[PDB]
Parts: C-alpha cells; structure tokens; sequence
C-alpha cells in the first residue's frame, strides 16, 4: 500500500497529459522542399527544419573542422544530409535567427551579428556555439519526429 | 515643580499612567501629523498639485 | 528551575543603587569616551588590514578591468 | 498549586522560562541581539507576505501584473511590497551577523543548537529563492532557469530529478504554482525548526563573550535583555526603514521590472546580493559537476566547524592569531561577493578561484592549524 | 513608473522623526535598568 | 514574591476586618510592654527621651482605635508604594535576584 | 636561545585574559576533564578561581579592564589547575587503554 | 540518564506523549478519535498541498484549475477525491470525538 | 471589507485561497496545545473514576 501511493503522490508531480502532448513534434519532409527552410513551433522555441540542395550539403564539406570555436563537421551535427535540424535560438543571448541571409547564406542573427552557415554553426559574430540540434529520427520516407 | 506634579497625577497610579499614555498619544498624532505635513508641503513649494490645481480647478474652459 | 543550582559561590559581597539613584549614562566624557578610544585602539590593527587589503584587491582588479578595454594603440601603428 | 501563576500554568510557564525568569549571562553584547532579531524578522516576513499572497496570483499570464496591480490600487501595496521585499535581505544581514558572532565566540560548541541552526539557513535559503521567482520579471525567471538547471549535472538521474521540479521541460506555468505552494509553506516549517533551535538552547543556556562559565554572574532575561533587545530592534529597524522608504531599488536588478521572456538571455545573469558569493564559488570550478559540489560545500562546510575546534579556549577574545585570521575569512568573503557581481572574465576568473580556495583553506586547514599552535604559545 | 513617489515620501519624513525620537526615548530606558549592573561593586571577603 | 504582594495588598486593599484585628492585637501589645517594672521603666526612659514625654496606654489607644481600613492605606501608600527599598541578603541566595525585578514589586497590587 | 621564552610571553600579553585579572587556566574550555579536574581543586583555590571569573565578567558587561597596574604578570601567573588536570587526563586513558584489550 | 529515550531533549518529547505516557486500562473505542483527527489533519495537509501545487486562485480559472487537475495531473483525480472526501472523514471524527467527550464528562 | 468589494469576487476567492492555506497550520499549532493541557491530568475513562490504580 505504501509503496503505491508514495508512487502515485510522487508522479502526480511530475509532467501532466496536456504537457506531455506538446513533449515531441512530427513534421512532415514532404512539405518541405529543396533551398527553402522551415521553421516550426517546438517547446515554445523556433524549430528549424531546412532541405538541403545537394550543392549546399557541399558548401559545408568545405568547412575547416578546426577553424571554428564550437568545432563540429555537418557529420557529427546531422544524420541525413538533405536535412538540418535546429534549435531556433542564437547561442548568445536567446535571439531568433534569420534564414537564407548573413555572410555564410546560413542563419543572421540581428540581435548582436552572429552569423551561422548553411549547417548552423557560429561563423562572424559573438555567440560562442552553433544553433542546437535537438534529439529526433525518422519514421518513413517523409515523417520525423523531433523530441 | 512638573515633574513632582506629573509623577503624583500622571505616573504614579497604573490606571492613570495609561490614561496619559492615550490621552497623550491622541494629542500627539494631532500635532505630530500637521507639522510633519507642514514640513513637507513647505519644503515642496509650487510643485504640489494643491499649490497648481487653481488653474485649472473652474478657470478654464 | 535555573536559579539556585547554578553554582557554588563563597564569600562575595556586592552593592548596587536603585536605577532612581543614580544617572543613567553617567561620565561620558571622563570614562566613557576615553575607553571607547581604548577599544577602538586595542581592535583596529587585527581588523583594518585585511580589509584594507581586500580593498586594494578590488581596486587593482577593477581598474585592471578597464584598461583591457581600451585599445592598445600598437595594434594599429601599420595599418595603412 | 503555586503562589504566582507564572510557575504553575502550563502555557504562561511555558513563557516564562525562556523570556523572563530565564537565566542570561551578565555579559553578552550587541552580537547577541540577532537571535531576536532574526525571530522578528521572521514574523515581519509572514505578516507582510500573507497579506502580499492575498493579491497575487500564481500564473504566468497573471503573475507579473498582479504584483504590479497590488502596487498600483492596493492600499498600500506598494508599501507592504517594498517592506517584505527588503524585509528579505534584512533577514540574511542578520542571519549573516548571527552566524558570524556563533563562529567568533565558539557557539557551535553547542552541536545542535548549530546544526538546527544550519537547516535554518538552508531552508531561510529556499525560501527566498522560491519567493523570487514569483513577479515572474526576467531575473526571477532566469535565476530559476540558471539554477534548476544545475541538477541535470547530477549523474544518471540528473535530467529527471530536473524535469520533476519543473513539472515539465522548462520553467513554466508548473513550476510557477508550485514553487508559490513552497513559498507559502517553507516560512512556517522556519518557524517550527527555529522552536527546536530555541529548545535546544535552553538545555545549556547562553554562552558569553569571555566564553567561561555564567554560573558565578546570571541575570534574569526581563527587564535586562527584553529592553536590550527592543532597543537593538528599533536601532536596526532605522536602517531598514530608511532603505525601503527612500531608496526602494537600491539592492534590486532593474532587469526584473520587465516580464520574463525566455527567448531573451538577459546579459548579466547574477542573484541578489544574498547570494553571490556563492554564486561566485559555483563559477569558481569549470565543470558543471566539479562547481554544483563547490556550491553546496561552500555552506555544508558549515557542519564541520564544530569538529575543527582545536583550541582550549572556546572563544577567539584571547586568541590575536585567531582573529585576523577569521577577520581575513571575513575579508574573503566580502571579496567573493563582489566577484559574483562581474562578468566571467579575466581578471576576475582568477580572483575568483583564489578567494574560492582561499575560502576552504582558512576554514579547514588554517583555524584548525592556528588553533592548535595557539594552545602551544600559551604552554599546553 | 511609481505613483507612490510623493507619499513615500512624505512618509519617510515621518518615519525619520519618530524614528530619531522613539530610539532615544529607547536607548535612556535600557540604560537606565542597566545602571544597576553598569555601577555595580563587588569584593572578595574570605575569612582569611 | 508572597511579602511584597501583601504589602501590595496594605496599600491597596486593607479590610475593615483585618484592621478591626490587627488594632486588638497591637493594644494587647502595647499592653503586653508595661508587663514588669523593667519594662515599664524602659518606656518611660525612653518617652521621655524620644516624645519629651509620657504616653499612656490610654493615649495609645485613643489613637489606635482612630485608625480604619480607608487610613492603613493612604499610610502605607504614602510610605511603600513605588519606593525604591534597601535590601540585604545574607546566606545562599543565588534564588533571590535583581533589584529591578524587586523594585518592581514594589508597585500594583 | 631564549627563543620559546620572548615568544610566549609575547603571545600571553598578546592574547590579554590577564587585563581581566584571569589565570591562564581560568580561560579554559571546560569539557569534561576540566570539569572533573575543577572539582579536585582545594576548597580555597576554587573559591579565588569563582571570584577571578566573576569579576572578569563584570568587567566585560561594563566594558572596562583592571588597571594596568592589576594585571597579572606572565611570570606570576600561577598554573592553579595543570596538575590536576594533567592527571585526570593520564587515569582516563589508564581506562580508555584498559577497555580495550 | 541510561536510556536516550528518557534524556534526549527531543525523543523525551515523544516518549512522554506517546510510549511511556500513562493511560488507563480502560479506555473504548470512543477515545480512537483523537489519533484520528490527528491523522485526519496530516492527510488534509498532505493531499491539499498536492493541489495547491496545480490550483489557480483567479476567478477566471479556478474552475477549470481543477478540472485540469482531475484530467491531466498524474493521479490529480485521486488526490482530488481524497481531499475533499476527507474533509466529510474529518468532521465526522470530530462530532464523534465531540460527542464521547459530553457523554463521558470529558469536558471536566 | 471582507469581500474586498462589493460582491463575492476575484478579490474573495484570492483571500480565501490564502486563508485556506494558512488555517490547517494554525490547527496543527493548536492541536499541540490541545494536547497539552490534556496531558496535565492524563486521559479520562468510560467509567469516570480514578485509573491510577491501573495505568
Ligand atoms: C491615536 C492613537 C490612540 C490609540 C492608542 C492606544 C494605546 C494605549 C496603550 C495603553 C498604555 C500602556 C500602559 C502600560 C502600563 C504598564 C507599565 O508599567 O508601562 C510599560 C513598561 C515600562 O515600565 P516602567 O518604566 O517601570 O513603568 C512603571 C509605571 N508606574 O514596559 C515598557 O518598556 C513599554 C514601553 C516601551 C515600548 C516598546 C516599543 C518598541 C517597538 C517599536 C517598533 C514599532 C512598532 C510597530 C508595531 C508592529 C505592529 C504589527
Ligand atoms: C556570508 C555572506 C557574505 C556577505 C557579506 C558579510 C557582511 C560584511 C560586513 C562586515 C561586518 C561588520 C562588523 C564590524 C565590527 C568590528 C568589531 O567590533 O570587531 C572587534 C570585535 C572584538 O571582540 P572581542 O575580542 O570579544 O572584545 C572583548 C574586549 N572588548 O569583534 C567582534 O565584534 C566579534 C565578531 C562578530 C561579527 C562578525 C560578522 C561578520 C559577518 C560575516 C559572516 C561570516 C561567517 C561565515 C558565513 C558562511 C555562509
Ligand atoms: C531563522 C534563523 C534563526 C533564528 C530565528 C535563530 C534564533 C536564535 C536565538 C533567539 C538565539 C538566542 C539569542 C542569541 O544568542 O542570538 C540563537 C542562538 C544561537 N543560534 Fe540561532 N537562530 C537562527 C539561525 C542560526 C544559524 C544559521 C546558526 C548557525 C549555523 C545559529 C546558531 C546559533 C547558536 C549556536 C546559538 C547560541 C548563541 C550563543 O553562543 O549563546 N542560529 N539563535
Ligand atoms: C522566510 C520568509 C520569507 C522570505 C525570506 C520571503 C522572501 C520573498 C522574496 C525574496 C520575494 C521576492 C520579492 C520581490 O522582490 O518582488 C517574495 C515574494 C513573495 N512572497 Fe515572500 N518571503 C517570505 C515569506 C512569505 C510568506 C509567509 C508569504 C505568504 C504566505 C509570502 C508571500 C510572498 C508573495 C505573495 C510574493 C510575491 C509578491 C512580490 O513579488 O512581492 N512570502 N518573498
Ligand atoms: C483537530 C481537532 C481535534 C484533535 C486533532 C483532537 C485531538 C485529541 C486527542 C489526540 C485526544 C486524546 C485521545 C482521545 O481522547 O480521543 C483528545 C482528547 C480530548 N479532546 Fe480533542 N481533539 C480535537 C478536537 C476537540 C474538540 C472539538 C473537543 C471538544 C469541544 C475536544 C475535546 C477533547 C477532550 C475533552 C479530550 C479528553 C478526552 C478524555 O475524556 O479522556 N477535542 N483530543
Ligand atoms: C483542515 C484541512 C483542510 C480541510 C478541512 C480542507 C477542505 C477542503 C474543502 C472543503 C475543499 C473543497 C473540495 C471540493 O469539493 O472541490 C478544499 C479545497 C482545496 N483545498 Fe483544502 N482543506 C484542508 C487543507 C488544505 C491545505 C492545507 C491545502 C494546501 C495548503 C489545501 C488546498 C486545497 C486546494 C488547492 C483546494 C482546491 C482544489 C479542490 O477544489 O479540490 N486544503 N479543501
Ligand atoms: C529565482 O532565482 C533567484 N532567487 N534569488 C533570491 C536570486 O537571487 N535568484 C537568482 C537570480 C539570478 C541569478 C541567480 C544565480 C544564483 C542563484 C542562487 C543560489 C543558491 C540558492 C544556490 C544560493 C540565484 C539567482
Ligand atoms: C495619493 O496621494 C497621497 O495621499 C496621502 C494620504 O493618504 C498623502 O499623505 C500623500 O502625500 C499623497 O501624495
Ligand atoms: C519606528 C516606527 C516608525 C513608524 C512611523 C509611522 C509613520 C507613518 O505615517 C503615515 O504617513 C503617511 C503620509 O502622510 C499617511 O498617509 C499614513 O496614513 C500614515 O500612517
Ligand atoms: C485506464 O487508464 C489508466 O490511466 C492512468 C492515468 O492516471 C494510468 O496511470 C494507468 O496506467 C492506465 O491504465
Ligand atoms: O502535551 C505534551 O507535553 C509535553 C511536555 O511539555 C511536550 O513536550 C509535548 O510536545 C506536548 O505535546
Ligand atoms: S543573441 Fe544572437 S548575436 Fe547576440
């Protein structure tokens, strides 16, 4: 008996049904198209979901690993090259980046400079990382599933 | 001598020791309250709204 | 019950006068400033110094602060 | 039963052997006001705090505004406000003082009356911790994140112990009406333990300054300490007063008069005064992990005293070595305190481990060393 | 910003005076119970 | 504590029927003074030298009998309450203390 | 040389229990041992040591200290309690030592 | 003292009010009340913080506060029933407790 | 003045929340003093005569 109701006490606690339902996100691939990025409502904060070109899953091959202060190739970063998926939040100061502009056609974040390239890493500016990428997967040939 | 006069009438019986006490403090916010009100609205000149609110308080319009 | 079982005590005698008697802050000047100094005295070598040094430290450091924030002009001397 | 009525009723005797046939050391200065103080303070908070809880309302979308609503057309809010918000720092000012005298003068000789009273401490702590968080401004928001966040360093069952707090994945609405329900309820858990404090106390009675037996000298607590102790009130009561009527802001971020926003990391994330020095130890040690244990050893260290009593002396009256080196520890903190108010840069990141190491040396390698060459000075 | 501004104030002057006031009036009464220990003498009599 | 509460109560509250006794057990006192011719020369030396006179117990009890409940108690008042006593403590006294809680017992019934 | 000496009489005026009229040994903590060993002590020194103290007490309420000329000197301070408890301390770990084997 | 049940400033508490405190041989069912309302309290507190925790003390809310706690807290419903359930527990242990004493001259 | 207003509002139910939460705690406190004065005699018994012959 004790047993059950501190565990049931204990959990009620924890994380309700109506929060749960907002936990993770599916997006669907197929909406989102070659050259064109896509941001979505995750956990409150920007989801970013952008189909990368076969040419601009290159541009990032020619990335020096060690030139960069959050070091990390598109290899370590995504899974699938024609996806990228970010977290929509500058690394500096909780701003939300601008897609298809800045210096490295990336992400510009207007608060403080921040330039991130096509793979979402800090280039120009003050933030110290690169844009987060969140847990996921994918389930069929144009489903994912983010959180 | 008062202070002989006071302690004989005043603090000498508890009873009446309190009765000053009240009696006293009655008298005392009275005062206390104007002159601190006093104080305030001197050292404030022309920039409280009771000092300006005749200009508009039935002269205009 | 704490007052009878304290301690034993044997052959000390004492006087005292009535709060009426006597004057409530008495010999300010005669006694009571001079051991005020001697207090102060006795105290203010083991106390100061650590906080003058803590002083110093916060001074140097903040000051320090500053100066890497201005430009060291030997950074643009050939920029031409 | 008895001749007076203040020996034989259950409950008046009660009051009576612990605030006025109470027997007191002759000799105990202004250092022991704060106990009363600290008391007070703790009514004060409760008062002024019910009546703030009876306007406020615990929701995201409410919280900021009701606060401002019982500011701006509550009879005197804004003053009810400002006293309880200032009443916080004036609660650690004494608590500080208080735990000062107790290490100067070998109180915690006294082991649980000193423990009981380091759970004050830390409940006191949360306490104010969870209060903050409920304008629901920037700072309260972010020092909530900052801060809970830190559990996730915990191995294994890191990210769900934090996950639990919150109620969810961030600081939200959950964590919000929960943390109001700690508020609410922390303060009287205070009041129970501050009791126990007392009890355990009375089982020795009062030490002194020249930390010798009282026996020989004892006056009863009323009228000696009940007006020194009024008078010790109305004396720091004026500062207060004084603060919170005529610069209201002062000890308060600017940053929290703008509603929490969490797509925006406000550019200098730092506590109330309160709290920085610990703040500072946290910073002191890179490594999520390495800084959490800094943190909480830098107060647990507190429970040790006791055990680090070298010394043949109780008191540091008669030990010179002693005194500057507690004075120094002092210093030290003054210095930790103001590193946790700047940046995380140089020079201040060096400073900053030094007084950190500074701080745990003195505590537990010197007074233990000082202390036991003191007792060879004096030829034992 | 803060409408209270003036009544605060005002109220601060109060606070000053009763304050100033009340702290004396404080401060003769502790000292005048004290002056029964401040004053106080003692000697040592052993029948020596 | 019980002592300075009855003189409390003498200044206080004083009973006709506690004064219409206590003046019976004074006279029987006065009286109980003249019982011998030592102790009757003792007052007479002593009369004359403190009053400059001789009072006779017929005296003494005219006044004695003149004094009423209403009377012990502007007396006593007049010459107890709120004074400041003389106190003296020979022995084991740790139990007995402080002066200011002994004055203050020295007021309200 | 005369090395320890300079220093501990240093420190005795340094520490300044002596300002008060105090014995070194009346500035001890009393635990347990020096407790036992305070009651060991002769009727006639336990009393002096009761008066000492109380006086030192009554100094400190008032915020004063004896004259400099009372003030005990480093050499004429006399060690009243260091016997006894010396030997109060050697029969406990007589005892302590003996329990265990 | 021998045993720290009998020393200890606090287990003495508890020793004197609930293991070595005297009571009669005699007493019924009737005196079970007492422990009860006792008990009673510590749920009431217990279950009411647990909703407190998810309760919103606005006009505009409360209502559905509640209802939100039923349907999507972990064992809110549950929690929810206890307390107000308990509630009705409570008053009937204390008019019981109330009764047994005016029968028995407790009152005395 | 118990209202805050002039009707059953906003105003009430927040006071009301507070007033609930503090209550019980004042119970509790009570409760101990309850206990308290009880402990003095000791309990009573169904049959209203002295138990000290059998405790
Ligand atoms: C307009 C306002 C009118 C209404 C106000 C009503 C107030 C009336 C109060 C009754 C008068 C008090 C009677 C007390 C009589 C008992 C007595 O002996 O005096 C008190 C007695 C003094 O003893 P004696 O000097 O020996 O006097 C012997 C007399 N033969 O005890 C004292 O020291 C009391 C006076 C000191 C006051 C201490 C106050 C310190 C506190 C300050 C903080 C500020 C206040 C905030 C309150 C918090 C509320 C949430
Ligand atoms: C903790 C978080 C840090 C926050 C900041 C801390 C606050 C800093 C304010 C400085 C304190 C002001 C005190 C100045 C008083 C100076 C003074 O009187 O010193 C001398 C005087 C001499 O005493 P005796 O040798 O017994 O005299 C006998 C013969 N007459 O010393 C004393 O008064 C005793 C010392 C008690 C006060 C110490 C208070 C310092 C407070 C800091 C807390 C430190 C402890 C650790 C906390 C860990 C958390
Ligand atoms: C809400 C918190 C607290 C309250 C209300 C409180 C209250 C008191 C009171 C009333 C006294 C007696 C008067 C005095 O000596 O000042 C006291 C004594 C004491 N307290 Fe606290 N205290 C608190 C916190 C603490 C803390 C944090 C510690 C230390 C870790 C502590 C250590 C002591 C000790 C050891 C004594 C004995 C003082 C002596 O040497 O005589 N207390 N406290
Ligand atoms: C140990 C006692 C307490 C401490 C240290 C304390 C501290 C605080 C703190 C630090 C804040 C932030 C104030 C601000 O800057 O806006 C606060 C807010 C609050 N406290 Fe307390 N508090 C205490 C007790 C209470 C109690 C007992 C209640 C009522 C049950 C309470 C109710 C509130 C409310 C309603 C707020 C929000 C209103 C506001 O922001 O001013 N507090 N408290
Ligand atoms: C939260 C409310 C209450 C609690 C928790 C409480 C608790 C207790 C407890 C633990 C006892 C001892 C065991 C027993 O005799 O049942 C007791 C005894 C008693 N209580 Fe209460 N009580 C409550 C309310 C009341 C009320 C409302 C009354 C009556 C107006 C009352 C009258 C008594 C009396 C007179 C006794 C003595 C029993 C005897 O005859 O031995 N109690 N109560
Ligand atoms: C003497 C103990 C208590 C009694 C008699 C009691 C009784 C009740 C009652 C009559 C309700 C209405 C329930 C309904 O039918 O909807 C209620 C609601 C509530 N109580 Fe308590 N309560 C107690 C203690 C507490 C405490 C200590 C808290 C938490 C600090 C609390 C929090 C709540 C909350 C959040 C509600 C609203 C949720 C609901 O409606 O179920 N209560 N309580
Ligand atoms: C709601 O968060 C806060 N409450 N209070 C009173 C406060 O100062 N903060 C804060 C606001 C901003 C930055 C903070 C950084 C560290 C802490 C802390 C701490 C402990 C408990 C470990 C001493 C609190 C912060
Ligand atoms: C808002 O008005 C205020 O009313 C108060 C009286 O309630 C005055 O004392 C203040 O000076 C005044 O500014
Ligand atoms: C140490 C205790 C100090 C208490 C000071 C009490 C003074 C508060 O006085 C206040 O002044 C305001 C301005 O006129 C008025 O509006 C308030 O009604 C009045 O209560
Ligand atoms: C029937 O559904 C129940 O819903 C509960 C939700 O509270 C779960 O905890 C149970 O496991 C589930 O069986
Ligand atoms: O009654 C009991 O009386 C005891 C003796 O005072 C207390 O210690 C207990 O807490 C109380 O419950
Ligand atoms: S927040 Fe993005 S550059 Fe500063």
């Amino acid at each position: 008996a004790a047993k059950n109701v501190v565990t049931q006490f204990i959990s009620s606690l924890s994380a309700s049904a109506d929060v749960l339902a907002l936990s993770k996100i599916e997006i669907k691939l197929s909406d989102i198209p070659e050259g064109k990025n896509v941001a979505f409502k995750w956990r409150g904060k920007p989801l970013f979901v952008r189909h990368r070109t076969q040419a601009e899953i290159n541009q990032e091959a020619e990335v020096d690993v060690s030139k960069l202060r959050d070091p990390q190739h598109d290899l370590d970063r995504v899974k699938k090259p024609e996806w990228v998926i970010l977290v929509g939040v500058c690394t500096h100061l909780g701003c939300v980046p601008i897609a298809n502009s800045g210096d490295f056609g990336g992400y510009y974040c207007p608060c403080h400079g921040s330039h991130y390239d096509a793979s979402g890493r800090i280039r120009k500016g003050p933030a110290p990382y690169n844009l987060e990428v969140p847990t996921y997967q994918f389930v069929g040939d144009d489903l994912v599933v983010v959180g | 001598a008062l202070l002989r006069q006071a302690y004989s009438a005043l603090f000498r019986r508890t009873s009446t020791f309190a009765l000053t006490v009240v009696l006293g403090a009655v008298l005392f916010e009275r005062a206390f309250d104007q002159g601190a009100d006093a104080i305030f609205e001197h050292l404030n000149e022309g920039k409280l709204w009771k000092h300006i609110k005749h200009k508009y308080e039935a002269s205009e319009e | 019950i704490h007052f009878g079982n304290l301690a034993r005590v044997r052959h000390i005698i004492t006087y005292s006068l009535s709060p009426f008697e006597q004057r409530a802050i008495p010999n300010i000047f005669s006694d009571a400033l001079p051991n005020v100094w001697r207090r102060f005295s006795s105290q203010v070598f083991k106390v100061a110094p650590p906080f003058l040094g803590a002083y110093l430290l916060y001074s140097w450091g903040t000051q320090e602060f500053e100066r890497l924030k201005r430009k060291n002009p030997a950074d643009y001397e050939n920029d031409q | 039963m008895a001749p007076n009525i203040r020996k034989s009723h259950p409950l008046l005797k009660m009051i009576n052997n612990s605030l006025i046939d109470l027997p007191a050391p002759s000799n105990i200065s202004a250092w022991w006001n704060f106990g009363s103080l600290l008391a007070v303070c703790l009514m004060t908070q409760i008062l002024t705090g019910l009546l703030l809880a009876m306007h406020y309302t615990a929701d995201t979308s409410l919280a900021f505004s009701s606060v401002a609503h019982t500011c701006r057309n509550v009879q005197y809010g804004w003053l009810i406000r400002n006293l309880h918000a200032n009443g916080a720092s004036f609660f650690f000012i004494c608590i500080f003082l208080h735990i000062g005298r107790g290490l100067y003068y070998g109180s915690y000789l006294y082991k649980e009356t000193w423990n009981t009273g380091v759970i004050l401490l830390l409940t006191l702590m949360a306490t104010a911790f969870v209060g903050y968080v409920l304008p629901w401004g920037q700072m309260s928001f972010w020092g909530a994140t900052v801060i809970t966040n830190l559990f996730s360093a915990i191995p294994y069952i890191g990210h769900t112990l934090v996950e639990w707090a919150w109620g969810g994945f961030s600081v939200d609405n959950p964590t919000l009406t929960r943390f109001f329900a700690l508020h609410f309820l922390l303060p009287f858990a205070i009041a129970g333990i501050t009791i126990i404090h007392l009890t355990f106390l009375h089982e020795s009675g009062s030490n002194n300054p020249l930390g010798i037996s009282s026996d020989s000298d004892k006056i009863p607590f009323h009228p000696y300490y009940s007006f020194k102790d009024i008078l010790g009130l109305t004396l720091m009561l004026t500062p207060f007063l004084t603060l919170a009527l005529f610069s209201p802001n002062l000890l308060g971020d600017p940053e929290n008069f703008t509603p929490a926003n969490p797509l925006v990391t406000p550019p200098h994330i730092k506590p109330e005064w309160y709290f920085l020095f610990a703040y500072a130890i946290l910073r002191s040690i890179p490594n999520k992990l390495g800084g959490v244990l800094a943190l909480a050893a830098s107060v647990l260290i507190l429970f040790l005293i006791p055990f680090l009593h070298k010394s043949k002396q109780r008191t540091m009256t008669f030990r010179p070595l002693s005194q500057t080196l507690f004075w120094l520890l002092v210093a030290n903190l003054l210095i930790l305190t103001w590193i946790g108010s700047q940046p995380v840069e140089h020079p201040f990141i060096i400073i900053g481990q030094m007084a950190s190491l500074s701080y745990f040396t003195i505590l537990l390698i010197l007074f233990p060393t000082i202390g036991t060459l003191e007792n060879k000075m004096l030829n034992y | 910003a803060e409408p209270e501004h003036d009544q605060r104030k005002r109220m601060g002057l109060k606070m000053l005076l009763i304050s100033a006031l009340l702290t004396s009036l404080l401060y003769y009464m502790k000292r005048h119970k004290w002056s029964v220990l401040k004053s106080r003498k003692m000697a040592y009599r052993p029948p020596k | 504590f019980c002592a300075q509460g009855e003189w409390m109560r003498l200044c206080t509250s004083t009973t006709e029927s506690e004064v219409k006794r206590a003046k019976n057990h004074l006279r029987s006192a006065m009286v109980a003074q003249l019982d011998g011719t030592t102790p009757v020369c003792e007052t007479i030396g002593s009369h004359l030298l403190n009053y400059g006179r001789r009072i006779s117990l017929e005296e003494w009890d005219s006044r004695i009998s003149a004094v009423d409940a209403r009377m012990v108690r502007d007396v006593c008042s007049k010459y107890i309450y709120d004074k400041c006593p003389a106190l003296a403590a020979v022995g084991p006294i740790e139990q007995l203390l402080d002066y200011n809680r002994i004055r203050s017992g020295m007021y309200w019934i | 040389g005369r090395l320890m000496d300079r220093i501990r009489k240093w420190y005795y005026n340094a520490a300044g229990f002596n300002k008060y009229g105090l014995m070194r040994d009346d500035t001890l903590y009393e635990d347990d041992d020096v407790k036992e060993a305070l009651k060991r002590l002769p009727e006639d020194l336990y009393n002096e040591r009761m008066f000492r103290i109380k006086r030192a007490l009554d100094l400190s309420l008032k915020h004063r200290i004896l004259p400099k000329e009372q003030w005990v000197k480093y050499e004429e301070d006399k060690p009243y309690l260091e016997p006894y408890l010396k030997e109060v301390i050697r029969e406990r770990l007589e005892r302590e030592a003996w329990n265990k084997k």
